[PDB]
Order: C-alpha cells, then structure tokens, then sequence
C-alpha cells in the first residue's frame, strides 16, 4: 500500500499571508506521466471538496489563489493569500494502487490578531435543580489563539474533578475561537458551598480574567 | 442537478450488521462508479471500496474485504454498502462518492453518521441559562442554553426558531456517563433582553422530540 | 496546458507493433485545444495498472487533427483509457508474455 504522510500536522497563518502544506508518499504515485494524487478541502459538518487533481490541475470553481505542485513522492499545496473561509482541514489522496490511501491531514488556522476571551459564568437553572443535578457553565467567547486554560475554584479550593471542556472550530465570520466549560456536581454538594469561581488564563492575559458568583 | 443522498444517522449494536444507502439523482446512475469512504474523529478519511453499478463489478479494501459488501439497486438509482461485525472503531461519518473516472471524486454524498453502540435512546434535558442576579454587567447581556443527557447524536438547537442566528455559538456535543451534553451561547444588546423575548429551541429527531424554553429571570 | 475536457472518438483499429507496443490513433471532440490528453491504463476492476508511455507528452494541438500515440501496456488484460469523465474511452487490450 502507498502510504501518504502529511506535514505539518497543523499550522496557523496570518490572514492574507501564504500557506504551504506538503504530502509525501512511501513510493511513486506517478502513472503514465501524471501524478495520481489529489487535494481535498473539508470543513466541519461538511463533506470534502476537491481542490487539486493530477497534482497541479485546478478544478473549475476553485479560486486561483489555490495551487499545487510536485511529483513521484513529494507534493505541495500552496495558498498564496489565505482568507477566513480557508480555515478547514486539508487532505491529500492517492489512487495509483489499491487500496486508496489518504494523508494524515493538515489543519489550517487563520491567524487574526490576538484577542482576550469574553468570559461569562452561568449558575444551574431552577429546572435543572428540580431534577436533582447541578451543572455550572462558563463561556469563553471570541479568543485567539486556540491555546487557553481554565481553572475552577469552590470556596477558594481548586477543583479538578468533574470538569468537561469543549472548543468550537474557527468561526467563519471573525476567525475567532470559543470555548465552553462545564463543571458538573450534584445538587447536594452544590448547596453546601458559597462562592464559585472560573478563571481564564490565555496568551493575551498575564494575570487571568476571573469571573465568579455567590449562590445566595 | 446531481445529488447523492444518504440517511442522516444510524445506531447499530456491536457485532451486528448495517446497510447504508446512497440515492443518486440528476445523472445516469449506471454511468459512474460509486465509492465509499469513512471519516473517523482524529483518524482521517478511510477508503472502503468501489463498485460499477452497470456491471456490478467491485473492489474492496483488503482491511474490510471479509467484512464488507457493495451492492446496488439500479431501479431506484441507489447504491448500498453493508458492514458487519461492527465495533466502536467503526463509528464514523460514511460518505458515498461518485468517481470522476479514472481520477477523483467529483460528487460527495450527504454523509451518514454511524454510531456503533448498545446504548438506548434518551431524550435531552433542556435548561435555560440566565445571568446571575448580580452578574448583569455590560452594555450587552449574554444568555445561554444547556442541553444535557441525550442519546444518540445529533441535536439541533436554534434561537427564536432561527430568526436569531447572529452572535450565536453552538458547542460540540460531549459523551459523558454514556450520554451526550452540549451548550449554546447567544450575546445581545441590553436593549434586547429582557425587553424582547428569547427562546431556545431544541429538536432531537432520534427521540422525535422538540422543546422550546423561554429565558426568565 | 490544461487537461483536455472533451470527448474522444476512435478513428482507427488498435494495432500491436513488432516489439510488443501499441499504436492508437484517436479523434478529438472538444473545444479547449490546445490541451493535454488524459491517458491512463487500468484493469477490469478499475485498478490502476503500471506501464509506460513511449510518446513524450500527448497533446491536442488542433481539435480537427487526430493524434497518434504509441505505448507499452502492462502484460495480460488491461484497459486503455483515453480522456476523462463519463464519456472516457475504454479499450480492451491483451499483451501476451
């Protein structure tokens, strides 16, 4: 089987700047003078979409800023000026021999200017309380870059257990990221304590932005 | 107009078998080969096999050869793929794709999210998230909606029946205790809330439920 | 150049040369000349199957002029593929040895 290895695993490029992704094959994918390799673009919630075929040929409808090159075992995809909607995962694929194989995938980010997260904290709903559970939610919206860390405290004591985190993919409109963090407790444990604190640490913030509430 | 239609979701037990459909339209079904490809989370795309609908000639990925079966129904212009001895490793999004002979895949199916589980169907709980009674800061207020404890994926969440789409962030689901949880935030100007009405609406087609929740307090 | 987009019609019978190669002469039915001619060889199951081109690079200079192509196909049963898309020309060939 022809193995396709992509490099790098992921990268972030400033809007309007050039991006380059490489794909290397464990052996030749050339067939009668043509490279049987293809470049696809896939966005979250969407099926893949062809960008480049036969190494260098542009599919109709694909913007001219997209281009491809290479032969035998070494190939490259280039976007000479990235845009917001260019944020996606990119895959190379070969069909020179069965079974068809795909590269490991390269994730492209769009490096808008850094932005501190907007932090909002939300106590459990009365409705949830009626069912006997108690989830506290903290939204961290429109920050960049992706790396961020959240710390929970209950009455000044750090809480590690019961924390679940999630991050959105890059926003199609503003190139920002968002994060939701949920600390889940029982109602009984929850009603024993007073102050609850969510702390967001990010590249843009040396001393973290902190949001808290008192249940009573 | 060319269309390759697949069912939105499948819930199958481990070791069991499944049969996924791809209904082609807008072209001569038997004029193009059909391939099948799956996308696993953090594991990329994987090729399963191909079939020529005209002659029923086919080819499998050797990894799947003992486990897979490609068939077609010309009458309905539908291609089928069957896979048995399913495990959790087979949980993925399955796409059918039309082969632009002899090169690339020109048209991709809608995709079928396949879950291999023995879990049972569970309706979501929907909770409104209103701010702290001492948390009303800022020229613009932010509200939220929490959808907890459902199965299987997916759910669809909208705000004001879709009339309100800007300034919204809807977060990816998360498997916990064998159930999914997700959340969504919306940010509006203080002039909008609590002055104007805002409701979270959540449909869960797997349980055939739909639930509206007004944001109070 | 870009790859030819049009359709192909077979102009002559396929012929085996003295030295186990084939000469194929085809007539182009496209509008995008000049363009590069899609050419590939496979088997019955659609599997890409190795071989080599004797002709440098097959190109349609003038859509009204037929192009000759000499190639060394794989041994045994194969399909010569001229063009691309649904109307792609598929011609069966056997090379003993």
């Amino acid at each position: 089987n022809i193995v396709l290895t992509q490099s790098p695993a992921s990268l972030a490029v400033s809007l309007g700047q050039r991006a380059t992704i490489s794909c290397r094959a464990s052996e030749s994918v050339d067939h009668y003078g043509n490279s049987f390799i293809y470049w696809y673009q896939q966005k979250p919630g969407q099926p893949p979409k062809l960008l480049i075929y036969l190494a260098s040929n542009l599919e109709s409808g694909v913007p001219a800023r997209f281009s491809g090159s290479g032969s035998e075992t070494d190939f490259t995809l280039t976007i000479d000026s990235v845009e917001t909607d260019d944020a996606a995962t990119y895959y190379c694929q070969q069909n020179n021999e069965d079974p068809y194989t795909f590269g490991g995938g390269t994730k492209l980010e769009i490096k808008r200017a850094d932005a501190a997260p907007t932090v909002s904290i939300f106590p459990p709903s009365s409705e949830q309380l009626t069912s006997g559970g108690a989830s506290v939610v903290c939204f961290l919206n429109n920050f960049y870059p992706k790396d961020i860390n959240v710390k929970w405290k209950i009455d000044g004591s750090e809480r590690q257990n019961g924390v679940l985190n999630s991050w959105t993919d890059q926003d199609s409109k503003d190139s920002t990221y968002s994060m939701s963090s949920t600390l889940t407790l029982t109602k009984d444990e929850y009603e024993r304590h007073n102050s609850y604190t969510c702390e967001a640490t990010h590249k843009t913030s040396t001393s973290p932005i902190v949001k808290s509430f008192n249940r009573n | 107009q060319v269309q390759l239609l697949q069912p939105g979701a499948e819930l199958v037990k481990p070791g069991a078998s499944m049969k996924l459909s791809c209904k082609a339209s807008g072209y001569t079904f038997t004029n193009w080969w059909m391939h099948w490809v799956r996308l696993r989370p953090g594991r990329g795309l994987e090729w399963i096999g191909r079939i020529d609908p005209n002659s029923d000639v086919n080819k499998y990925n050797e990894k799947f050869e003992n486990r897979a079966s490609l068939t077609v129904d010309k009458h309905s212009s539908t291609a089928y793929m069957q896979l048995s001895s399913l495990t959790s490793e087979d949980s993925a999004i399955y796409y059918c794709a039309r082969w632009f002979f002899p090169w690339y895949f020109d048209v991709w199916g809608t995709g079928t999210t396949v879950t291999v589980s023995s879990a049972k169907t569970t309706a979501p709980s929907v909770y409104p998230l209103a701010p702290v009674c001492g948390g009303t800061t800022g020229s613009s207020v932010t509200l939220g909606c929490l959808v907890k404890g459902y199965f299987p994926e997916p759910v669809t969440l909208t705000w004001n029946s879709g009339s309100l789409s800007s300034g919204v962030h809807t977060f990816p689901a998360l498997l916990q205790s064998g159930l999914y949880t997700l959340s969504s935030s919306v940010t509006v100007t203080s002039n909008t809330w609590p002055s104007q009405t805002i409701t979270c609406n959540v449909a869960h087609p797997a349980s055939s439920t739909k639930v509206d929740k007004k944001i109070e307090s | 150049y870009v790859m030819c987009t049009g359709s192909f019609k077979l102009e002559k019978e396929v012929a085996e040369t003295q030295h186990g190669t084939v000469l194929v002469q085809v007539k182009y039915e496209g509008t995008d000349a000049p363009c590069k001619i899609p050419f590939s060889s496979q088997d019955e199951k659609g599997v890409t199957q190795n071989g080599r081109l004797i002709t440098a690079n097959p190109i349609v200079t003038d859509k009204e002029k037929p192009v000759n192509i000499e190639a060394e196909p794989p041994f045994g049963e194969s399909y010569i593929v001229v063009g691309a898309g649904e109307k792609a020309l598929k011609l069966s060939w056997f090379k003993k040895g």
